[PDB]
């Protein structure tokens, strides 16, 4: 069935489940040729999946040499992601093979429950919330690795940094959609809120900075505001 | 000619014979159907007046036995029973009293209808998907549900059809997963046609069987089945020319003879407008499609 915000805290339990994004799989730029037309250029993408329990993300980066000589290249995208999670799984030991599979878009169900047969006791689920794993590109050392590939590769990163020392899961969680949510709408803004006291570092084997309790406190609100401030300007409120 | 003798009528009801119909009242003196033409196939059908639920059935060949049909006041409902001795079952049919309390089956010459919608069923299939070997007849009803359904409860009473299901393993090759969704052509040629039926009559013969338990008895499960079967066929890139042309003359007489009034509830939009409109073989179903926009415009 469908996740939503009642059955929300269910992300958090023991039963293994994953997010899968496939918003940044096939992604070009968009240009004009010397006749005049115009032409897009496929860039590296990457499949964004997010055990939400544990922070353990898996960015498979798919390298754009995927969609050299095909066809119907946003199709083709949601039937390659769809096996690279299935290898995924089946990379996996059993005791660590996910329960469901949440995806971010309904277009990926059909791909990925065909692609899962061999698993008939992992349920494929879309979900009702809106989760902003499309800014995944914000979060610099995420792009980094993902525009320095030279072949298809898949790297390991926890998303929540140590932040699971001190909180929960689910505060984690939301502490990420509200970071991600500021990226996606006003990314420069969010950026320049992170990296404002540049005595507050990122450790080489974090994604974000280091922050107290207490600084973290005060960067949520000001990415609260930022969304809010954002909101007023596009709705004139 | 063939004779279907009635023992009585003691329950008003509404009898169907192929794609015949006509009422009995309570207690008339009504004693069956005289003058049904060549049977390679017949069905017989009953609708209660006092009751409309469960409409229910006989498929049955007149030349593998002689056929009656006689009320039982327990179960409530007209059965079906052989009569070995044909002596006695030649004596009653030919007695012209009884003939005269008979109706007479009403062909017109003309019309070829009946076998047009039935030319691909056979009893020895039919008795497969309907699994009940001490009688040559077979029983369907409104409720009975299929082998698959029941996958997702008393085997018996079940229609057994082959199973289609377009994300099973049977139907996709592991790592053809995208081609073998999006082209169905190997799950119809190499698994079903090869594999199962072995020629496309008996495919064709499951699925005229099917849309006919649809009409005549308002059982769904019957009616999933046609349209996947239709959309098994429809889907594939890949179908030899002769199955697509006979397919086309196949659903334009079932589409001709379907109730204009049944339309809501026997034809699913997303299938019909898949094949019409935007499969593989949209272009070759000429005939259908032109009868389908006339007559049923709405759902498209
Ligand atoms: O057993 C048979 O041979 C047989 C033939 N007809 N019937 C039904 C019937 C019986 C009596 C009078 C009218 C019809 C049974």
């Amino acid at each position: 069935g469908a996740m939503n915000s009642s059955n929300y805290a269910e992300l958090f339990n023991n039963d293994i489940k994953l997010f899968v994004d496939d918003t940044n799989v096939y992604r070009v730029t968009v240009h004009k040729t010397f006749e005049g037309n115009v032409a897009t250029k496929a860039i590296n993408g990457c499949i964004f999946t997010l055990n939400p329990k544990t922070g353990h993300l898996f960015l498979k980066i798919i390298h754009t040499s995927v969609w050299a000589g095909q066809k119907r290249l946003s199709q083709l995208a949601k039937w390659k992601t769809a096996e690279e999670v299935s290898a995924l799984v089946r990379s996996l030991p059993k005791e660590e093979q996910p329960k469901q599979i949440i995806v971010t878009r309904k277009a990926m169900l059909d791909p990925l429950e065909v692609h899962m047969l061999d698993f008939p006791n992992i349920a494929i689920r879309p979900t009702e919330l809106r989760l902003p794993f499309s800014a995944a590109m914000s979060i610099d050392k995420l792009s980094d690795v993902v525009m320095k590939a030279t072949e298809p590769q898949m790297v390991l990163f926890n998303i929540y940094d140590d932040w699971l020392d001190r909180i929960s899961s689910y505060t984690a969680f939301s502490r990420l959609t509200l970071l991600l949510r500021a990226l996606k709408t006003n990314e420069e803004s969010a950026k320049m809120i992170l990296l404002s006291d540049p005595t507050i570092t990122i450790k080489s084997y974090h994604l974000w900075p280091s922050f107290t309790d207490e600084q973290w406190i005060t960067i949520e609100s000001q990415m609260r505001d930022l969304i809010l401030t954002e909101y007023g300007r596009k709705y004139n409120v | 000619m063939n004779t279907v003798p009635f023992t009585s009528a003691p329950i008003e009801v509404t009898i169907g014979i192929d794609q015949y119909s006509f009422n009995v009242k309570e207690n008339q003196p009504f004693h069956g159907i005289k003058d049904i033409p060549i049977g390679h196939v017949h069905v017989i059908h009953f609708q209660h007046a006092d009751n409309s639920s469960m409409r229910y059935g006989y498929w049955f060949d007149c030349r593998m036995g002689n056929f009656y049909i006689q009320y039982d006041p327990k179960d409530g409902l007209y059965k079906m029973m052989e009569e070995r001795d044909g002596a006695k079952f030649e004596n009653i049919v030919h007695n012209f009293k009884e003939r005269q309390m008979m109706v007479s089956y009403p062909k017109i010459d003309e019309d070829d209808t009946w076998y047009n919608l039935t030319e691909f069923v056979q009893m020895d299939k039919i008795r497969k998907i309907v699994r009940k070997d001490e009688n040559q007849f077979s029983y369907v009803d409104s409720s009975m549900t299929t082998v698959q359904e029941n996958e997702l409860s008393d085997p018996a009473h079940s229609l057994n059809y082959t199973v289609i299901n377009f994300k099973s393993r049977e139907a996709i090759r592991p790592g053809h997963e995208m081609e073998d969704f999006l082209d169905k052509s190997y799950y119809l040629n190499t698994v079903m046609l090869q594999g199962i039926f072995k020629n496309s009559s008996n495919y064709f013969g499951e699925l005229q069987f099917a849309f006919l338990n649809a009409m005549f008895f308002g059982n769904y499960g019957s009616s999933l089945q046609w349209h996947a079967m239709i959309e098994l066929i429809c889907s594939s890139a890949t179908v030899p020319k002769h199955m697509l042309d006979k397919l086309d003359e196949i659903l334009y007489y079932q589409i001709k003879t379907l109730p204009e009034q049944y339309s809501d509830i026997l034809l699913n939009e997303r299938v019909w407008n898949i094949c019409l409109y935007s499969s593989f073989q949209k272009n070759s179903l000429h005939n259908t499609e032109k009868i389908m926009e006339n007559k049923y415009p709405e759902l498209l």
